């Protein structure tokens, strides 16, 4: 009931089903990273450590991983509209800055950079499409942090620390105060690293943190979670 | 008198739960879910080698009833055949799938390009056909044998008797007893410690109760299936090895070894289909 | 697009010669391909066909077996591999490009070809006339006849129209009875029913001389008509 | 000062319409008779996308549509035999908009790259091989529609929509007013108009010639994410995030019938007419599309059988089939 | 500096004329009307000139 042209245009068809079957399942062995956060936050130091308009891609393979980071940097849109593009995330690669606490923001000069920060890390945990996908946090530049908490105190961002200016205990209430936000522990874990100069940890700690993600959706799979 | 009344119901409410019980595993693995995952193609596997290996449970009964086999010298020769080979494949099903867990919570970066249903498949596929090539030395063995005159078809030998006996009980107990005891122990331990290990499944209460769930389900599964392979085992060797006096106790401890084998093939479904968390997002969605 | 042959010569009767034709110019690996024979007076018939990706292969009934033919995607070559060659082996092959999904139009290019000569239940498609003198500026039909109406059920009459100028390797003008060719005229046009194939020329100028051949893809065999050259 | 102006322009504007709506669609079409119960099925089913589908395209042929998806695919879709004429990899993976050219020569994708990218699906060397990067955008790419074989007009995430010239690569009319992402446009039959709706609830009328904004339509509550003109281009539909389809006019400037039920909370991702106009089709967010009778604002028909939310939806030229694709990486074929 | 951009194009967008929409009504369903016996969905046609078929 076909003739030789439309048995050669189903051939045809299954020859392009064939390649798309394989382009498929090379993708799915892929591990999708959203990068969210400002640019000024080590945005540049983290693509270089990692490596050695619209969105720029980054390939980089680590231990017989392979991943992509899509930067929106340069999406200066409403978010709403296009941030369903990204459902199948392994990770949400989020960089905040550190020194930012006592840097106004140059909006209106009157809100504080980690504060605008925070309402990002609130927006990114608590929209409908990021629920069961863990968010790989980074805190940046720790060594301008050091100076500037030498210089001044933690309390011109807000008096309620009640602890001593010192880092340690500092970076550590300002890391429980950008965790305890996440309205849900049991399903989500923020994965917090303060980035290093040494370009084997940045990435080693990602690295971690998607592994622990896929074994989670490997129990998903199975059925054992 | 009524005493071997209690092991032909006995017969019969096994095959109950064990005929009806994989059946539904079959009816919710299409209409409900799809074969899409290869822990769904494992379960589907899984339940035809049970339903198969529990279809015989008339044909022993009624065996056992009347004492004598009236059926057919092929027609027993595929049951006995029938009822080996489906031992096999749901043995070798629970030990592959097993691996498959092992490799999907301790190698995560490979089971990203080895779980995949086209492998799963081939993978049953050649388990079935490993599984056949065990399964039909049995029919092309078995034969009809009048002894008192009686029927009874157990499988006969070549001219050396003891040798192929000992030789088949040894291949059919250390092989298919000790092989899938001692993966499926080492892969499920080797998987708790990772679950361990993990930061998802640690820390909070929550995430302890969740670890705390899968190593009870992971115990559970190793205590079921060695609770009921072990009786029946070691009284098919104990047998081999030496002679034991006929009696009622004896008959009866026999036909309850091979009901608790037969419960073991009831309850597979129930241990490794109602306890993953597809078939219960399928239970809860409708 | 360019498909250049090579292995040509006088060969000994029985013996054996690998054609080879060198597509270049174009994606090779999307394209299905032929080798499509001409007598050293007579008009054209169909030798072999190759499917994109080696699916498919048809062979002509007088010399299925006795011709292998075979790609090389990665180099973009053609081949025919041919052995005990027979009396009716004097002729020259043509590699011809095609290509088949909706809306496609196979049989659309064609090699320069190469000439090989020895040494000493089908649609038959009949060319109802065989020439036609005819000055420049008028229209011509050229009626083929069929032996088995060509309309599918699907709605499509497979037949396709080529014209050999003298000198150089035919061209498509018109395919499946009505679609005009890239490149072909205006004024060119097919057009009919079943088994009554009518190719009307308006306006015919001096580049409408040569042979026009009539051909089917119904099924397989290929076979094509006998040929009407036109001459001024 | 001037922001009074404004305000009192706009309610001169609003009173304006509001004199010349005297009867609403709902009240002088009441003796119409309903079209009743109507039921589609799957005819084809047009699988093989490996990613969640976000536009389709039908064609001019009513046989050839285009679809593209997440997988870095764009694929030409044979729809009666279910085959696959075509697939073309795609630089980009983002995309929300895939157009099919009148002429049935070029096929259109784009999307968070921001950028118009025309492939030819006619190329003489076999391959479909790009031809115009149109660069020039800032803003995700939202929706694309060839005007004809050299122009073709975009909306984008700058706020601003741009008619192209493909033969020089660069635009020739920026509609600038919409304070809002864009989203939707669609093009008109006599191909001199077209509208689009925006984040700011607003769909803005345009002449492509000049770029004049002749109308603006503020009857929507959250934002638009489809839209469609009627067959004869005096109206079109508005489907939005508040669970709304809005019929609009183009003479009366007025807002004619809602479309709207208690049971529906979820948006509209893609409208669609029918030839007659009296069936407008919208690809809701709840798993299934919905059937509106366009004259009585009633629904006649589900088209189920999508496990995920319903992202495009095209009703073809002749107005034989509807393919309805969505995020199950399937596209349906109702008859 | 965009509010009189803004004023200029709200009366521009103002000055124009609106007919009735009860007559804008009447010819949308006197279109609807027209080309009934034109749509494959609204009358479903018979299977035999269908061009989607089961097979
Ligand atoms: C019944 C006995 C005696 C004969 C042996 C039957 C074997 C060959 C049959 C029985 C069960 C079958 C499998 C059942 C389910 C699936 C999943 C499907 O998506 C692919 C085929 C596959 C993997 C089948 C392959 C063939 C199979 C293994
Ligand atoms: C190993 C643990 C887990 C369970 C032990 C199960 C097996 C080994 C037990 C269960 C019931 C037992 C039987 C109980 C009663 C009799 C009758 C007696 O006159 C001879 C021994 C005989 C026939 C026993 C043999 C061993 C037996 C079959
Ligand atoms: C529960 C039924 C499974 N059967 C498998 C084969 C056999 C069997 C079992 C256990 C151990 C064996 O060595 C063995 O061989 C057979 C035998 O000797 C009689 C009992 C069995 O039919 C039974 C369980």
């Amino acid at each position: 009931t076909l003739s030789a042209e439309d048995k050669a245009a189903v051939e045809r068809s299954k020859m392009i089903d064939r390649n798309l079957r394989e382009d498929g399942e090379k993708a799915a062995r892929e591990v999708k990273l959203l990068l969210l956060g400002a640019g000024e936050s080590g945005k540049s130091t983290i693509v270089k450590q990692m490596k050695i308009t619209g969105i720029v891609e980054t390939h980089f393979t680590f231990k017989d991983l392979h991943f992509k980071m899509f930067d929106v940097g340069g999406q200066r849109s409403e978010r709403k509209k296009w941030i369903h593009c990204f459902e199948g995330v392994t990770a949400i690669i989020f960089c905040v800055a550190l020194s930012d606490y006592d840097l106004v923001l140059a909006e209106d000069e009157e809100m504080n950079r980690m504060h605008e920060s925070m309402k990002l890390f609130d927006s990114i945990c608590n929209n409908k499409w990021f629920t069961d996908t863990s968010i790989i946090l980074f805190l940046n530049k720790k060594d301008l942090f050091e100076e500037k908490i030498k210089k001044s105190p933690l309390t011109i961002c807000y008096p309620e620390y009640a602890g001593s200016n010192t880092y340690e205990e500092a970076a550590a209430y300002i890391q429980c105060q950008f965790e305890d936000l996440n309205k849900r522990k049991d399903t989500k874990e923020i994965y917090t690293h303060f980035t290093c100069a040494t370009d084997t940890k940045n990435v080693q700690f990602v690295f971690d943190a998607v592994t622990d993600v896929i074994i989670k959706n490997n129990l998903k799979d199975c059925g054992l979670f | 008198m009524i005493t071997a009344i209690t092991i032909m119901a006995l017969y019969s409410i096994v095959c109950v739960v064990g005929l009806f019980g994989n059946f539904l595993v079959m009816y919710v693995i299409v209409r409900y879910t799809k074969m899409k995952t290869a822990t769904n193609i494992y379960i589907f596997n899984l339940a035809l080698a049970d339903a198969l290996a529990t279809s015989t449970l008339p044909f022993q009964s009624v065996n056992y009833l009347m004492g004598t086999w009236p059926f057919g010298t092929i027609l027993c020769k595929i049951v006995i055949s029938i009822d080996y080979y489906n031992m096999f494949t749901s043995i070798f099903t629970l030990c592959t799938m097993s691996v498959d867990r092992y490799i999907a919570v301790c190698h995560p970066v490979k089971a990203l390009d080895f779980r995949t249903p086209r492998n799963a498949k081939i993978i049953n596929v050649c388990n079935w056909i490993l599984s056949s090539a065990i399964g039909l030395p049995v029919m092309f063995m078995a034969t009809t044998k009048y002894r008192q005159g009686s029927i009874d078809c157990t499988l006969t030998f070549s001219h050396p008797t003891w040798y192929w006996e000992n030789l088949l009980k040894i291949c059919v107990f250390i092989f298919a007893f000790i092989m899938p005891v001692l993966i499926i122990t080492v892969c499920y331990g080797l998987m708790i410690l990772r679950l361990k290990s993990v930061r998802m499944l640690s820390g909070s209460k929550e995430k302890d109760r969740n670890l705390r769930r899968i190593t009870r389900m992971v115990l559970v599964v190793v205590a079921v299936f060695i609770v009921c392979w072990t009786p029946i085992h070691i009284y098919v060797i104990i047998k081999a090895l030496v002679t034991i006096p006929e009696t009622t106790f004896q008959t009866v401890s026999w036909h309850f070894c091979i009901a608790l084998g037969y419960t073991n093939s009831c309850l597979n479904p129930v241990l490794y289909a109602f306890l993953d968390e597809n078939f219960k997002r399928c239970f809860r969605e409708f | 697009v360019q498909l250049v042959e090579s292995g040509g010569g006088l060969v000994q009767p029985g013996g054996s010669r690998k054609l080879s034709c060198s597509a270049s110019g174009f994606a090779f690996s999307s394209f299905g391909m032929h080798w499509v024979r001409q007598a050293p007076e007579k008009g054209l018939e169909w030798v072999a066909y190759i499917s994109s990706g080696s699916g498919t292969i048809y062979y002509a009934d007088t010399v299925k077996g006795r011709f292998t033919i075979s790609r090389d995607d990665p180099k973009n070559t053609l081949f025919l591999q041919m052995t005990s060659l027979r009396s009716e082996d004097t002729a020259m092959y043509y590699c011809v490009r095609s290509i088949y999904y909706y809306g496609s139009s196979p049989f659309d290019f064609w090699g320069q070809g190469t000439t090989l000569t020895v040494s000493s239940s089908d649609i038959v498609m009949t060319q109802a006339t065989s020439s036609v003198p005819v000055t420049p500026g008028e229209s011509v039909s050229i009626s083929c006849r069929s032996s088995k109406s060509l309309l599918h059920s699907n709605g499509n009459t497979y037949l396709y129209w080529f014209l050999q100028r003298p000198g150089q390797s035919p061209q498509l003008l018109i395919y499946r009875m009505s679609n005009l060719a890239s490149g072909v005229p205006d004024r060119f046009s097919g057009s009919g029913s079943g088994t009554a194939f009518t190719l009307t020329i308006s306006r015919l100028e001096a580049e409408d001389v040569g042979v026009y051949y009539c051909m089917q893809h119904l099924e397989y065999p290929l076979t094509f008509g006998a040929g009407t050259k036109l001459e001024l | 000062q001037l922001r009074q102006e404004a305000e009192q322009l706009k309610n001169q504007i609003r009173d304006a319409r509001k004199a010349c709506a005297d009867a609403t669609l709902s009240q002088i079409t009441n003796n119409i008779d309903p079209v009743g119960r109507i039921q589609m099925r799957t005819r084809r089913t047009l699988r093989g996308h490996l990613a969640k589908i976000y536009a389709m395209h039908w064609g001019t042929d009513s046989r050839l549509l285009v679809s593209a998806s997440q997988d870095g695919k764009l694929i030409i879709w044979d729809s009666y035999t279910t085959n696959k004429v075509h697939a073309i990899p795609l630089r980009s993976s983002w995309v929300m908009t895939c157009a099919y050219a009148p002429s049935g020569n070029y096929v259109a994708c784009g999307g968070l790259d921001n950028i118009c990218s025309i492939y030819n699906l006619k190329t003489r060397e076999g391959n479909v091989r790009v031809s115009r990067e149109l660069a020039g955008h800032t803003g995700y790419l939202s929706c694309c529609r060839f005007l004809d074989d050299n122009q073709i007009v975009t909306s984008s995430g700058d706020t601003t929509c741009a008619l192209w010239d493909i033969e020089t690569g660069q635009q020739t009319t920026t509609f600038t007013g919409h304070t809002g992402d864009v989203m939707s446009l669609s093009l008109a039959p006599d191909t001199r108009l077209f509208v689009s709706g925006a984040c700011d609830a607003s769909a803005k009328l345009w002449d492509v010639r000049e770029g004049m904004c002749r109308q603006t339509f503020t009857g929507h509550e959250s934002d638009i994410n489809a839209i469609c003109f009627f067959p004869n281009g005096n109206a079109f539909a508005t489907g939005s995030d508040d669970a709304t389809c809005r019929l609009f006019d183009l003479r009366a400037d007025q807002e004619l019938m809602t479309y709207s039920h208690d049971n529906i909370i979820c948006g509209i991702t893609s409208v669609s007419f029918s030839k007659s106009g009296r069936l407008l089709l919208a690809g809701y967010d709840d798993f299934n599309c919905n059937v509106w009778d366009a004259l009585k604002a009633d629904r006649a028909g589900v088209l189920a059988g999508h496990d995920n939310r319903v992202s495009c939806l095209g009703v073809t030229d002749d107005g034989m089939a509807v393919a309805t694709g969505s995020w199950d990486s399937f596209l349906k074929i109702w008859n | 500096a965009q509010a009189r951009k803004l004023v200029e194009q709200l009366k521009m967008e103002a000055n124009i004329d609106r007919i009735k929409v009860s007559k804008a009504a009447a010819d949308l369903m006197a279109y609807c009307e027209a080309h009934a016996k034109e749509d494959p969905l609204l009358t479903p046609v018979p299977a035999s000139e269908n061009p989607f078929r089961e097979k």
